[PDB]
């Protein structure tokens, strides 16, 4: 996914977080809830 | 935490009258058993 201050980690700007241990999956059949941490930036490592 | 079990993919293949009859008879190789060991040993090699 990708927010509006998101970090890659992948590249070093504004790009997708390739979430990894929070990936939200079909819970019972139609709900997908998900809490996801986001790193802000990769230099300061400020997360939203 | 869940686990959901998906559906698979469907490994198929057409066994032909024209096709089964001239190629048992020249080559003397089977069309029910050479296909289904392929089928068989393709899905299994799928899950590993």
């Amino acid at each position: 996914a990708k927010w509006s201050d998101s970090f890659d980690e992948r590249t070093s700007a504004a790009g997708f977080v390739e979430l990894g241990s929070n990936v939200v999956k079909l819970q019972d059949n139609d709900t997908l809830v998900g809490q996801i941490k986001y790193p802000t930036n990769g230099d300061g490592e400020v997360e939203t | 935490k869940d686990v959901v079990i998906d559906t698979a993919q469907h490994i198929e293949a057409t066994v032909p009258l024209e096709v089964i009859q001239d190629m048992k008879a020249t080559y003397d190789i089977d069309g029910v058993a050479r296909l289904s060991e392929t089928m068989s040993q393709l899905s299994s090699q799928k899950v590993d």
